[PDB]
């Protein structure tokens, strides 16, 4: 079991770059193959160039949080590779260091952007249990993928879902506070409490972003677009209603909740818009879109879901594609 | 899967150290004066005590793929604890634990550092990585002495007594190979074996199991008495060298 | 930055929708044709229509309905645009002035809601008392037709029924009801429900629910003498209203499905319905009246009147004339007698208007060698499909070509002096356990023919099972002569195989210039064929000889000629074969980073590579190595649907959301990610769903060369018709032509009062983006019709800052001179 622990000893030349694949959380995101296994891998790492402060902390936390966890629904990293490294001349060496991820078929982002795939009421079951299922894993560890996006939620044709970019993760401890940067998830999916300057936020900010993207499986289109903040607030207010000291004791000590106020005081109109939703996926967008994130519901809680509770893994269930609509409809 | 960072007593006489003329007295005293130097660094620099002891883990482990010879130990020691910090979220800049080793240093031992200080613990910094075979998360016997003791009921001033002397047990043993002899969980168990005797208290006692003399069995299973002796042994052999009597 | 420019050579020829009213004056009847984003507008006469207006409108018509209010004179006109844009238009005519009155406006996008399958439906209350709107699932959209709702303002009534078929208002109701056919897991249904404005809401409905057929299509509000409604489908017709229910099923409806219907008699005696095969029906609606003065039905009766164009929409004008608006076709004029002629047929043509259809291919060929151009297209489908052989001449001079089969793809080959066309033949599954086509098509009247002998694919032992009534396509290589257009030849490929891609080209050491298919074994069960040939032919003496032929693992989609070798993707993969000197294929290198390698283009030795959904990536052959190798590849998802190659830094690509986009190499080589980088500079909604991009120009060219202030020309044909010019400016251009637009924006009126920002806004379901670096040609051009009053507004404090100089300020009589070159590239 040390073989495959022997770590950053490796050279990048026994994978083959295809090409670039796309952008990360920090850095792009390209494909290889190794020469020895004839394995794809995801490829995507950093420079040691600057000298400011060496490793990078944000890579040296996207190591040590997915080194821990391991689960089903959840990008293993392979291994750690470097540059050519000279012998005996360490000193002069300014070689960057790779790492190495497992390479899924698709991307779910490259699927809806497109607008080929179909999702069932079947298909989102597998593909939503199977992320909470991981998001639970994560969350019980304690730590936060502040980045929730639908290009960091990686499908197989198989039918299994795996999230992506940890670097912007970070851990969480519920009884030392520490402050977090206010701005951290896409704008489309940020919760309403980063938005209204909470730097210290609880692991409902994950549940908030895959709420959106329930809904955006139902709509085929985004829940939220907007392009500031404020504007996102609005938008987030006519659907799920306005922050008010009602539905959100502590909404008053949120920094921004005088400053940013909606036009009106909107009241929730989550269930008459999402009228076309099954009853058993509206119950679970209405608890996981809830404003206060104390009220908000937890990883666990929608996996024991009148939507969720039942749904069985063996019958994964992969998004339809079509076949000759291809090249010419029907 | 994971690496092993365990060996037994009988391999350090064959560190590289060792194979290149060093004594065994020399390459204790190397790592003594090697984990307070980080012990002590950190310490000016206000670091959590994780900190200091996930370089000290990775200045002991380091020396057991390289050579003293080859490597400066108070550059490998700063590098260690300038890599620990961003690993346990308590980052410093380079220049400032530069800047604490020359205080505490003299001339002599800087000049470990070279015309560049910064450049010769920074250039260290892929070498460590690479030692460490990138396996950052470290744990500490720290953990287990305070998770043990939680379990503990009774006398709430002979439980904490057990606490700091142990406590005080835990910070001795960084100066030791224990940490890599051992687990972090037995040397807990161990330090409270080695203040439980001290103090002569029957921590039995204060466990859900009151007749089960082998208190520590419920805590790490597996675990003989002559291992915890062996642990006892080596730290009471600091304190025996010193000449300096037990904390009590 | 990049910048381009994009003008309309030929405005849409397909016809979208055909409705008939009093819309222009109470007095006249009106035939109003629906064209993409055009309207036509014409007066029925006794020997034909008259057109009198014609307007453009910023956005795809997708509902057209004429109605009359209780206090207006004549029909007003509803039109609700593809990015929901709603609005209601009247007819105001002083004397020689001709102008269309915007009465209403708004938008009527909800901001959450799954758009439904069946499309947008727009249905309004006989009583004329609201607009009905189907635009997503489980939401029914009531527009209350008030006299102070200018702003159309609109609100949802929940449905339970999630899948919709189609609805209708219905005739002979208390209250307002629709009636509506939905499918559940349990089959299709036909259900009915009332619309109370006071309430808001749904009560329940007149007339119960009925299980009707699996495959009902289309819903027809029978008016008030007999009241209720018709339910058609493919087999089966129904009645509908109250306890009583009538069902015909006559054996020749089965035979082809029908699409189309339409009203004859007001009293809803007659009704005309139309099939794929272009057959024209007559449904007749028999009267037994009850000895208490009311009209039930009798009998329902389907008799055949003959053949017409392939129908979108049919319209019965008075006097017996019928309007035949074709998609897929020419649109026709035909005349219903009383009495069938010599050939048992009631109809005959009068009229026939050319419609592009469907331009699936095309290429550009000097084919008098005029320097000129002419543009061959493959278009129609099914019996009306054809080749169309496009000059410019003030008026476009069209030659058609019929080949009664849908065409696909076509090459040109001037060694040959002859065309290589790609085609497609239905034929039905007999009782000889053969099939037999259905009509004699091109490759069935071919001077000489041959079939493909090949035994790559006969590993099969048993063929799969074939049932007899099933449609089978049967793809041919038609070689057709360049001057009189007769099919010289018909190669007909393998049972089951697809002719997919097809090029001429010499290749090698080999002086033969060859015919080469590129084809693919399709089966139904296929999850993406796996089988496929890549096929060499000669074309000598009248025969055209199987040379080589090379087996593939998968669909050849594309192929296209590289630096003498054939470059073909097959399904996820980019292939390069060499051509050896045994005239046999060898592959050299390839490429496999994609999900399906659609459309290839080239240039020198990168390459164009349009993925299903990556986009557009760039290859690069390298020739010392030996291997492809990515150079750069556009991040943002898109479904492409034809790519081309506009310089060796700018590309330019059509999405199948009717959007065109531009990328170009960053241009900054900092980081070696950024090379990698293409980074969408143009965007662009053009309306349009193009098929085929190429390179050349249709415009006589007599010498006259760098007179035009654009730089390149590149066409493109799309499916209802339209063929556009794309080409780029300078700076100094595109900031003239640009700030021009804006002032054109402000200055000219819109129809229904459409933003003309938001209409060329990128626009997918899930993206709204503005649009940039192109400029529509179409504005530009229209600075030369707008009156002198507006020229001189456009014209005023216009300074133009093309650089190497300081901004000169703008006559209103130099920017005249410079559109009038612009409209010289078409
Ligand atoms: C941080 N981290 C990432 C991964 N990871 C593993 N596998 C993939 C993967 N595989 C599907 C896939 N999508 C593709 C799109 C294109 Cl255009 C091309 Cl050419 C090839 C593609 N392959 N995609 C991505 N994304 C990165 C950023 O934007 C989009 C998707 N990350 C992946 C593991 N850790």
């Amino acid at each position: 079991g040390q073989t495959e622990s022997d770590w950053g000893k490796r050279c990048v030349d026994k994978f083959d770059i295809i090409g670039i694949i796309g952008e990360g959380t920090y850095g792009q995101v390209y494909k290889a193959k190794d020469k020895d296994t004839g394995e794809l891998v995801a490829l995507k790492k950093v420079r040691l160039d600057n000298e400011k402060e060496g490793f990078p902390i944000t890579a040296i936390r996207e190591i040590k949080i997915l080194r821990q966890l391991i689960h089903r629904s959840v990008v293993n990293m392979k291994e750690i590779v470097t540059d050519k490294q000279d012998a005996l001349d360490f000193k002069k060496d300014k070689g960057a260091f790779y790492l190495v991820f497992e390479y899924m078929d698709h991307d779910l982002m490259g699927l809806l952007e497109s607008g080929l795939v179909h999702f069932s009421e079947d298909h989102i079951k597998s593909f939503m249990k199977q992320l909470m299922e991981g998001l639970e894993y994560c969350h019980k560890k304690n730590f936060l993928h502040r980045d929730i996006k639908c290009s960091n939620i990686l499908l197989n044709n198989s039918g299994q879902i795996k999230l992506a970019d940890f670097g912007l993760a970070r851990l969480y401890n519920s009884e030392e506070s520490r402050p977090y940067t206010n701005k951290v998830i896409t704008l489309w999916y940020r919760p309403p409490e980063l938005l209204l300057g909470e730097e210290r936020y609880t692991p409902a900010i994950d549940v908030w972003s895959c709420g959106c993207i329930l809904g955006e499986l139902f709509t085929k289109k985004p829940i939220f677009q907007a392009n500031l903040e404020l504007a996102q607030l609005e938008l987030i207010s006519r659907l799920c209603g306005s922050p008010c000291p009602a539905v959100w004791p502590d909404v008053i000590k949120l920094p921004y909740f005088n400053t940013m106020k909606p036009k009106k005081q909107y009241r929730r109109r989550l269930r008459e818009e999402f009228s076309f939703i099954p009853s058993a996926a509206l119950d679970l967008l209405d608890h996981m879109l809830t404003l206060d994130p104390s009220k908000r519901c937890t990883a666990e809680q929608t996996l024991q879901s009148d939507f969720l509770k039942d749904v069985e893994l063996s019958k994964m269930a992969p998004p339809d594609l079509p076949h000759w609509q291809d090249c010419h409809e029907l | 899967t994971k690496p092993c960072w365990y060996w037994d007593k009988k391999d350090l006489a064959h560190t590289p150290s060792q194979l290149e003329g060093l004594d065994p007295a020399t390459e204790a005293r190397y790592r003594r004066e090697g984990a307070r130097f980080i012990f002590d660094v950190g310490t000016r620099l206000g670091l959590h005590y994780d900190t200091l002891a996930t370089g000290i883990i990775y200045f002991h482990r380091f020396y057991m793929f390289h050579s003293f010879k080859q490597f400066p130990r108070y550059v490998t020691g700063a590098c260690c604890l300038f890599l620990a910090g961003k690993v346990e979220e308590t980052p410093k800049k380079c220049k400032d634990i530069i800047k604490t080793a020359r205080s505490l240093l003299n001339d002599v031992q800087f000049g470990q550092f070279g015309d560049d200080p910064k450049e010769e613990v920074m250039v260290l910094e892929r070498i460590l990585l690479q030692t460490i075979k990138f396996d950052l998360q470290v744990e500490h016997p720290y953990q287990f002495l305070l998770k043990y003791a939680k379990q503990l009921k009774g006398d709430k001033n002979k439980i904490q007594k057990l606490v700091q002397m142990a406590w005080t047990f835990v910070n001795d043993s960084l100066c030791t190979t224990l940490s890599l002899q051992w687990e972090p969980e037995i040397i807990a168990v161990a330090v409270m074996y080695l203040a439980g005797r001290l103090c002569k208290f029957e921590i039995q006692e204060w466990t859900s199991k009151p007749m089960y003399r082998r208190w520590w069995e419920q805590f790490v299973q597996d675990v003989p008495v002559d291992v915890l002796e062996d642990i006892c042994h080596q730290i009471l052999d600091l304190y025996s060298q010193g000449k300096q009597q037990m904390p009590h | 930055m990049s910048y381009n420019y994009v003008v309309t050579a030929q405005k849409p020829t397909a016809v979208n929708g055909c409705v008939t009213g009093h819309f222009t004056s109470a007095e006249d009847l009106n035939l109003l044709i629906a064209k993409n984003t055009r309207l036509e507008i014409y007066v029925v006469t006794a020997e034909g229509l008259r057109p009198v207006k014609e307007v453009g409108m910023y956005g795809k018509i997708a509902v057209m309905e004429l109605f009359r209010p209780k206090g207006e004179s004549k029909d007003l006109l509803f039109i609700l645009t593809a990015k929901y844009n709603a609005c209601i238009l009247e007819y105001k005519q002083s004397g020689e002035s001709i102008d269309i009155i915007t009465r209403a406006h708004g938008n009527v996008q909800d901001r959450i809601g799954r758009p439904s399958e069946t499309g947008i439906i727009g249905i309004i209350d006989p009583e004329c008392r609201m607009i009905g709107l189907r635009l997503y699932d489980g939401l029914f959209k009531v527009i209350p037709l008030d006299r102070d709702n200018k702003e159309l303002k609109a609100f949802n009534i929940r449905l339970e029924e999630l899948h919709v078929i189609d609805v209708k208002f219905l005739y002979g109701c208390q209250a307002p009801t629709i009636c509506f056919v939905y499918q559940d897991p349990q089959g299709r249904h036909v259900k009915t429900y009332e619309v109370s404005l006071r309430e808001k809401e749904f009560n329940k409905g007149p007339w119960k629910q009925e299980n009707v057929e699996a495959e009902a299509s289309m819903v027809i509000a029978v008016p008030e003498p007999f009241g209720g409604a018709i339910i058609i489908g493919q087999e089966s017709i129904t009645y509908h209203n109250g306890d009583k229910y009538l069902a015909i099923a006559p054996p020749i409806i089965k035979q082809s499905t029908i699409v189309c219907h339409n009203r004859v008699d007001p009293n809803g005696s007659r009704y005309l319905l139309g099939d794929m095969e272009g057959r024209l029906f007559m449904l007749l609606l028999e009267k037994e009246e009850q000895m208490d003065g009311t009209v039930t039905l009798k009998d329902l009766r389907v008799e055949l009147l003959g053949e017409t164009s392939i129908a979108e929409c049919l319209t019965y004008l008075d006097n017996g004339v019928v309007f035949v608006g074709s998609r897929l076709g020419d649109s026709q004029l035909v005349k219903l007698n009383v009495d069938s002629n010599e050939q048992g047929s009631y109809v005959v043509a009068m009229e026939t208007f050319t419609n592009l259809g469907p331009i699936v291919d095309m290429c550009v060929v000097d084919l008098e060698r005029q320097g000129q151009g002419q543009l061959v297209t493959c278009s129609g489908a099914f019996k009306e499909g054809s080749l169309r052989i496009i000059r410019n001449g003030q008026k476009l001079h069209i030659r058609t070509v019929p080949l009664y089969e849908s065409p696909r793809k076509i090459c040109y080959q001037e060694v040959s002096q002859c065309f290589g066309v790609l085609s497609s033949r239905i034929e039905v599954q007999d009782t000889s356990g053969g099939t037999t086509a259905l009509r004699p098509s091109a490759s069935t009247q071919a001077l000489s023919s041959s079939v493909s002998s090949s035994k790559l694919f006969s590993s099969s032992t048993a063929p799969h099972e074939t049932s007899f009534g099933e449609e089978v396509e049967v793809h041919n290589l038609l070689i057709i002569d360049q001057h009189t257009f007769e099919v010289l030849h018909a190669h007909q490929f393998l049972q089951n195989e697809y002719a997919l891609s097809l090029v001429s080209c010499k290749l090698g050491k080999d002086p033969n210039t060859y015919f080469i298919v590129g084809t693919a074994m399709v089966y139904p069960e296929e999850a993406e064929p796996k089988q496929g040939r890549i096929v060499v032919f000669q074309y000598s003496d009248g025969k055209l000889q199987t040379v080589a032929e090379k087996e593939v693992k998968g669909a050849v989609y594309s192929m296209v000629e590289f630096n003498g070798k054939l470059l073909a993707s097959i399904n996820s993969t980019v292939r390069l074969y060499e051509w050896t000197t045994e005239k046999e294929l060898r592959t050299e290198c390839n490429h496999y980073n994609n999900i399906m390698a659609l459309y290839l283009k080239t240039k020198g030795d990168f390459i164009l590579v349009g993925d299903l959904m990556r986009s557009v990536l760039l290859l690069a052959y390298k020739p010392m190595e030996g291997n492809f190798e990515e150079i750069a590849r556009d991040f943002n998802p898109n479904w492409m649907s034809a790519v081309e190659i506009l310089d060796d830094d700018n590309f330019l690509g059509a999405e199948n959301a009717f959007n065109l986009f531009v990328c170009q190499k960053d241009s900054a080589a900092t980081t070696d990610e950024e090379r990698q980088h293409l980074q969408e500079v143009g965007l662009f909604h053009l309306g349009e769903f193009v098929n085929v991009f190429c390179h050349g120009s249709l415009v006589m060219q007599n010498l006259g060369e760098t007179s035009t202030p654009t730089q390149g020309s590149v066409l493109f044909g799309t499916v209802n018709g339209m063929i556009g010019l794309v080409t780029s400016l300078s700076e100094s251009w595109y900031n003239l032509l640009l700030d021009m637009q804006n002032r054109l924006n402000k200055v000219i009126k819109s129809v229904g009062k459409i933003e003309h920002s938001f209409w060329r806004s990128f626009h997918t379901e899930r993206k709204t983006e503005p649009a940039t670096g192109f400029i529509d040609g179409d504005l530009i051009e229209s600075f030369l019709d707008i009156s002198r009053p507006k020229m001189q507004e456009v014209v005023a404090n216009l300074q133009y800052d093309d650089g190497s100089g300081m901004k000169r300020e703008a006559t209103a009589d130099d920017l005249i001179k410079v559109v009038e070159e612009l409209t010289r590239i078409h």
